[PDB]
């Protein structure tokens, strides 16, 4: 496992811990899977939080109960404010998407390709080292988003500006 | 046509225990403590080692070793509780906390005592005593056909454990088999005896003994 | 086989559109959204009964929207009472019965649970209780369909139009 | 067989830990687990339903305790106030039900009853219904350690949390 | 019977420890009398299990001499309390079914009652095994029950439900008996 | 063999050829010798039971401590197993009916169950003339107390 | 079979009258009313049992005509107490019944339901069924007829002869 | 070796019952057994001058009983006074130690340690400091039962006893 | 003879990672630094009890701090109430002894000094003291770190638990 | 060889008498009379040193003569002051000392112990020893006669003088 | 042997003079004069140790002269404050130690004694032993030539160098 996508130039395949010393292709493959999920989350929870760290909104009116977009806090505050009824149809339908469509369905090229043939933005217009360029950045821009959105959330708690 | 049991009814060898009662064929003297006392014939209906599942239901011809293996489970458990109903009223009792509240070791009558001493007490010794049938079952399964009766691997032979060194003599040590064995039988009446005056008396066996072996206070 | 498993006696075929000579595959289809059609207006139907004879659940649908079970009403507006979260809770649930327990794009009909739990091994009893589901679907969808109009242009429900002498 | 069974659509032969390949001598004890595990935890989930719903039988449990049954508590603390004496004729009969008349030395769960009574003669209509007891199993084990997990950090039982409408974690006072 | 082995179930096995069958002969008809009484014990276990738990009719018995259903007592003593002319009812009834319907004669004990696909014994052979067996183990099991339940009741002079309100389930320390 | 046609010295009239008219079992002679010898040995332990009865040997104590019945309440007339409670009137015929099949049992038409005739505990076995004179004798007693109770029921 | 299923144990194949010799074909008409006699007369005793427990439907039958369900007779007065457009109601659904749907000129008898659903599999015990019903048939047609005999006789219903002590016609 | 370690001056090989020739095999164990007691019997004597000195720990032993170290009695009811969850503690530590650190089935009492951590290589030196201990051992056990004797038949500590002048027997005593 | 002097009674040889037999060459530093090891928490177990005794010096540690010896927390923060002058003397000195005169590079653990200045001559003898020393420098780690946890789980010092009662575990 | 032991350095192998070179079979006895008369009067001279330092056993000797320790005198009057039940446990303890432990008659000296348990293993520096002890025997037996021949000379102990300023003739 | 006694690892054989070479048969003086110089500097380093603790022997040096033992200084100025009739004392014993019992004209070094009095049988350990009597010498021979200049340049004893704070240079 010393030339994939994570073998970066800083540092190829750097494995301090003692995860992937065997041949086991099937506990890369999970691992591999996990990292590209906690980083295209991760990547969005970056943004969506300084979107809402800057004070940007929805143009209002969350609610029927007359509760607006911008009297909901940012931050770990946002959870407690958003109306228990609209609570529920963001896991059930994260939860829609996490158990129906978000899997390798009808068989990938890789770890992570959840085109099931339905979208598709091209790929096949690539030099095929640039599939791996592109898949390449995604992880290490999945990578620091997760050391990003951990370092948002751990000094929201502390309260040092960032 | 007729019972595999009636048939060992029918040669019917003369008896020990029961020297007018014509013991049957299935007790062959074989075995240890063979004296000859079945006169209801559970000999005659061997049992299989039931627990290990439904191929293990049923039990083998001429094959005591599970009738034994109760036998011998009872009994030493047996010998145990005679201890164990006898010395908390002779060498006192154990104190207890607020927690556990105080007076909950102290009830010498043995069987209100179960009711009296946390849960927690009764609940580690019953996963204590769980523990070694778990280890009983693990050298069942393992020795299978191979097994001998009351063998927890406690002593002295093969791998068995001995912190004890407790080499005896190979004829020795079938006679304290059969001081084992004796000891069973006799605990088993003699525990029987202590449950049932502890109900009937209502207090333990010290304050029965001690309260008849005194005299009375207008007799002193 | 499917063909044969609608058709009873006393209108036997009966395509008036002549849908089994043209386009004769889409068949596997239809008859999969007629079963379909049937097993829920069977189930819309008993529920309307036990609905307008106040059978309700003695407690409250909503305590944070101070919903009782009996203040739903038992008509053609009672699925409008139920709250946000309430019809929510109803499209997750059942979006994991339509497309994963039983998923509804299964053209057989046949999700493994037997009528009542069995394996109906007689073909010509299997054959009988299948046209039972379907004409009991059959009739229960011109029934659900006939009490919708029968309220929307009343203005009543079923407990009021029958304890109005409105039915002649 | 055994080995085909447990493994259903979305998951298919799911073992992330890989001891299937890695230790093939301890899965025939190990589906006796599961299915043990399985067995025990839907008996439990039915339980907690039936407690929280106040159905009672009547009448003292211990009449020299002076406890009725509607005494004892509907969440992790009432098989635990039951007396000593009575916990006892439970566990008792708890291991001659799992000693001699179900045995669990017997690995593939098969006890001389069927499923109510019958076998299953058609072996694809009993592979779905021995998956079906292996996956509402797994689901009830979930459900058993979410129902007493969730008791514990809440401290309210299954009816005064759902009584008090505590059912969303981040508008209470929690951690979080 | 004695071949496919029906009371011979798997903790004790044919368990004949006395030496009672010398013929294959005495043995139906010992089968003929245990499958009997287990069936006839099994009814007077589940009756002391209902008229102990109070589970009365509503009304009269013997409206003539006034008799209701909660009059009668739930122990070994309940049965003549009943009027014999209402004794004889049950008498008359149950010896037509011993003589024309359940002929107790036949002492194969089948009398054709066969519930349809809750034993379909074509199919499943092991289904009859374990019927056949637990119609003698759960009489066999009744059988003592109901010893137990009558003599529990001489020896203590309470019923079943006066004994366990009580709590009187010790022959030790009590005012009964020479223990 | 108690079974003989010798015993009575006979003899009297029917032969009852209505028995085997459709209820051929009860034509049986056999069977009619073992039901007038059972019926003659109750009807004999009958009068002997209306002569202690009517001698009032009441008895020592209660019959029932629950009921408050003493023996010398039930009457000594006809009505006097019908004046016990029926509780104990069926734990009678509960040991008649464990005489009835298991010990004495009817079905042995015989009558012989190995008892003897004047010691119990072991059996006081008759050998030869006296043995079939003395069957006679049982029979004829029998037949005696059979019409004696029926001139004693009847007032 | 179907001519041997009235034949039980102690009468056998009774007939007093000679017809299973005289009309051989005319038997599998008899036969279909003797099983459809005993269906009805079945569910009649059932319902004079039904009717003279006071298990009553706890409503009105007809508020047009004002009587509740607890105001019809539980005798021979019943259907006699019924408005005519109940009736109507009655006769036309069961028009459905007899003709349309479950006919009586099926003289089979079995239509499609077969016993609690399914069909007997062991013709042995599928003949053993056929005659109950048969039998039970024919014990309740003489049940229903001297349940009705025995109220115009009295001038009372089953209810009021049992309540009244008047059993017993001596 | 073991059967001439006990002998010494006086006396030489001293057995009145003779079971050097009758049991040679018991000897092993009743060597390791005379060694155990006159080992346990050492420090007992020991601990009693100790104790009727006066020497005591300054402290509470049960704070939670209010009792203090000076509270206990310097006599034989020593450990009668000590509360029972101490006893408790003494006898756990030395399951440790007479079961695996120092197991007295080890017939030879030749652990880990040697004499002040000293194998002693001479060995007419080491029989002599192995009688020794058999004789300090052999004396400390009369003298501790002497002792104990002398306390119940005067009801009195030793401190007690020597405090009255009472060294004189008013029973009948015997001593060196 | 290295490989054999932490194997004991009933664990015998102990390694469930098994790097005896996965890092056969780096067993000479990691044997030398389970004995530093040892020998720190040791010294460290000891040094609780002395100080939860209340064995002090009598006098002042830093009298330009005005701070005596019995003025310093007998708990964890007795090595922050000690001055950074103060401390600094302590590296300088181990520094000193770490490098230069017992040097921790030496990864034998063996310099001039013996057991009690004593070389001893018996080979089983002597593996049975170096078996003591891995053992109870193994128990002072268990031992070392039980004490400073069990007192940040209470707030108090050994001296202040025991004189609590705070024996049994209640809150945890 | 105890024939070389007493003789030190600065004087030799010393006989003014000729007694080593006169009865030859009399010296094995004259040897453990000069250690045991050594070994009695080292511990003489450790003895006084201990009891004008006024060093005592803080208590009652006899509490029946009503003596503490602090009444005995520390000259050669103190083992006078001692009463008669306790110089015959003086007597009869070591009399089980000089005839059965430490039987006297072993004319060569070693009974059972060493120096402190054991060998010295070596028999350069065990001579050197055993030169020490016959040479500190033989300065406090000189040593304990001067302490005796002062006290009864002066009337004083030795802490009387020390306390006066004797210490020239 | 002992010409390889003072050497350790931090200098090896630290000669900068050279002499090693230039004067080989003076060595066995010179180790003498060194292993006798650092014997008397470790006694007096630990006595300026127990001096300035205020460690005394609480009574008199002298009554005649009424000098207590606490009337004498710790520093510099403390064996001047001994009367010239004990420094006669101390001279005359030590005359008796340094040419009788243990000579200094003896360049050996060990005498009868050991080390506590046991001889060291491993020659590896035995010259380790005899390296720290070097060294410690060694140290203490500056160490205590660093106590009189702190007292002689300061005129202060080395306590209220300490109590004073007066160690800042
Ligand atoms: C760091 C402290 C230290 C150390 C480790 C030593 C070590 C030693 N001393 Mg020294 N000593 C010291 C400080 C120290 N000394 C001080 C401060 C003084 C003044 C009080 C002395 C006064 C002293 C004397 C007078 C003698 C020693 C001797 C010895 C040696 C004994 C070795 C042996 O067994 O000889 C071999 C053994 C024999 C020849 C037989 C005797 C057994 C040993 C090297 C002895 C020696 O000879 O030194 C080389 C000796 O006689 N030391
Ligand atoms: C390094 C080296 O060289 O090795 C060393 C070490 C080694 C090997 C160990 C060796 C040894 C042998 C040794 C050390 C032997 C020592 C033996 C010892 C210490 C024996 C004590 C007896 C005391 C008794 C019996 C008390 C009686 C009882 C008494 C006194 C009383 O009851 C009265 C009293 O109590 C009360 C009642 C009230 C109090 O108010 C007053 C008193 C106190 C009066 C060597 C050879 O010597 C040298």
């Amino acid at each position: 496992f010393e030339n994939e996508l994570g073998a970066q130039p800083p540092l190829g395949f750097f494995d301090p811990l003692g995860l992937v010393e065997d041949g086991n292709q099937a506990k890369f493959d999970r691992l591999r899977y996990v990292e590209l999920k906690h980083g295209r989350i991760s990547m969005l929870a970056v943004v969506g939080y300084l979107i809402e760290k800057a004070g940007i909104r929805l143009p209002g009116n969350i609610s029927y109960d007359g509760t607006s977009f911008a009297d909901i806090p940012d931050g770990f505050a946002a959870l407690s404010k958003i109306p228990d009824a609209g609570l529920f149809q963001l896991f059930a339908f994260i939860g829609f998407l996490e158990v129906f469509v978000m899997k390798d369905i009808t068989g990938g090229e890789f770890v992570g390709d959840f085109r099931n043939g339905f979208i598709d933005f091209g790929w096949d217009s690539f030099d095929e080292e640039t599939k791996l360029k592109k898949r390449a950045i995604e992880l290490n821009q999945g990578r620091a988003a997760m050391m990003g959105i951990l370092a948002l959330m751990v000094h929201e708690k502390l309260g040092v500006s960032l | 046509g007729a019972s595999p049991s009636a048939d060992a009814w029918a040669n019917s060898i003369e008896s020990k225990a029961l020297p007018f009662a014509r013991a049957p064929a299935t007790l062959d003297g074989t075995m240890l403590g063979d004296f000859g006392f079945d006169p209801l014939g559970f000999s005659t209906v061997p049992v299989g080692p039931w627990f290990t599942g439904i191929e293990g239901r049923n039990g083998q011809i001429g094959n005591l070793n599970w009738y034994r293996e109760a036998e011998l489970i009872h009994g030493r458990i047996a010998q145990v509780a005679v201890v164990g109903f006898i010395a908390p009223g002779l060498f006192g009792t154990l104190p207890g906390n607020e927690w556990t509240g105080v007076d909950a070791y102290s009830n010498l009558n043995p069987l209100e005592a179960f009711s009296q001493v946390p849960g927690l007490a009764i609940l580690q010794i019953f996963l204590f005593m769980s523990y070694l049938e778990v280890r009983r079952i693990n050298i069942i399964k393992e020795e299978g056909e191979n097994y001998m009766p009351g063998d927890l691997r406690i002593g002295q032979g093969e791998g068995r454990w001995n912190p004890f060194g407790l080499d005896y003599s190979p004829e020795a040590y079938e006679e304290k088999r059969l001081q084992e064995l004796k000891h069973c039988r006799l605990a088993m009446i003699g525990v029987f005896g202590l449950w049932a005056q502890a109900q009937a008396s209502g207090v333990g066996v010290t304050e029965q003994i001690g309260a008849a072996l005194t005299t009375p206070d207008y007799y002193a | 086989s499917e063909i044969e498993l609608g058709v009873t006696e006393p209108l036997g075929v009966y395509d008036p559109l002549g849908w089994l000579e043209s386009e004769p595959e889409a068949f596997e289809r239809r008859r999969a959204v007629e079963r379909k059609h049937g097993r829920v207006a069977m189930a819309a139907v008993v529920g309307t009964i036990v609905h307008n004879n106040h059978i309700v659940f003695d407690g409250y649908l909503s305590p944070s929207n101070n919903l009782k079970f009996s203040d739903i009403p038992t008509g053609v507006d009672g699925i409008r009472a139920i709250p946000t979260a309430g019809l929510a809770q109803i499209l997750a649930f059942f979006a994991l019965v339509e497309l994963a327990w039983m998923p509804a794009s299964k053209y057989d009909g046949d999700y493994g649970v037997g009528y009542f739990g069995t394996d109906i091994k007689d073909p010509e009893e299997k054959a009988r209780k299948l046209n039972v589901e379907l004409n009991n679907g059959r009739a229960a969808m011109m029934g659900i369909m006939g009490n919708m109009v029968a309220e929307v242009l009343t203005g009543q429900t079923m407990y009021e139009q029958y304890a109005s002498g409105h039915i002649s | 067989s055994e080995i085909e069974l447990g493994a259903t659509e979305p998951l298919g032969v799911f073992d992330p830990l890989g001891w299937l390949e890695t230790e093939p001598e301890a899965f025939e004890r190990r589906r006796a687990v599961e299915r043990k595990h399985g067995r025990v935890a839907m008996a439990a989930v039915v339980g907690t339903i039936v407690h929280n719903n106040h159905i009672v039988f009547d009448g003292y449990i211990s009449p020299s305790n002076n406890l009725k049954f509607s005494d004892i508590p509907t969440g992790i603390d009432g098989i635990f106030s039951v007396p000593t004496a009575g916990l006892a004729q439970i566990i008792a009969f708890l291991g001659f039900v799992e000693l001699a008349w179900l045995p669990a030395s017997q690995y593939d769960g098969d006890y001389g009853v069927g499923y109510f009574g019958n076998d299953i003669l058609d072996p694809e209509e009993k592979a779905r219904k021995l998956n079906a007891e292996l996956n509402n199993g797994r689901a009830a084990m979930m459900g058993i350690m979410g129902n007493m997990v969730a008791e514990k950090i809440t401290g309210q039982t299954m009816y005064e949390q759902y009584a008090a409408g505590h059912f969303n974690p981040f508008n209470d006072g929690e951690g979080f | 019977e004695l071949e496919d082995g029906i009371g011979a179930v798997a903790p004790l096995g044919y368990f004949d420890p006395l030496g009672y069958i010398k013929d294959e002969e005495t043995f139906i008809r010992y089968r003929a009398v245990e499958r009997k009484h287990g069936r006839v014990a099994m009814m007077a276990m589940l009756g002391t299990f209902v008229h102990n738990n109070g589970w009365t009719f509503d009304g009269y018995l013997s409206p003539s001499q006034g008799l209701k259903f909660s009059d009668i007592d739930s122990g070994i003593g309940g049965l003549f309390q009943v009027p014999p002319a209402g004794l004889a009812q049950i008498i008359l009834l149950c010896g037509f079914v011993e003589l024309a319907w359940w002929p107790a004669s036949n002492l194969s004990g089948d009398y054709g009652v066969r519930l349809g696909t809750l034993n379909d014994w074509e199919e499943q052979p092991a289904k009859y095994y374990r019927q056949k067996n637990a119609e003698l183990n759960n009489g066999r099991a009744a059988m003592m029950g109901i010893l137990g339940t009558f003599t529990h009741e001489v020896i203590t002079g309470q019923n079943f439900a006066e004994q366990a309100a009580a709590g009187h389930f010790s022959p030790f320390g009590d005012g009964q008996g020479f223990f | 063999e108690p079974l003989g046609l010798y015993d009575p010295l006979g003899w009297l009239d029917p032969e009852k050829d209505p028995a085997s008219k459709f209820a051929t079992f009860h034509a049986n002679f056999e069977r009619r010798r073992a039901v007038e010898r059972k019926h003659g040995r109750i009807a004999m332990v009958a009068v002997v039971g209306m002569l202690f009865h009517n001698a009032d040997i009441e008895f020592p104590g209660y019959l029932s401590k629950e009921l408050g019945i003493r023996f010398s309440d039930v009457p000594n007339g006809m009505n006097g197993l019908f004046s016990i409670p029926l509780a104990g009137l069926t734990q009678i015929v509960f040991a008649i009916g464990v005489m009835e099949l298991a010990i004495w049992p009817a079905s042995n038409y015989s009558g012989d169950y190995g008892t003897g005739y004047g010691r119990p505990f072991v059996p006081n076995v008759l050998e030869g003339d006296e043995l079939k004179y003395k069957l006679d004798m049982e029979i004829n007693q029998g037949r005696a107390a059979m019409m004696g109770i029926m001139g004693a029921l009847v007032g």
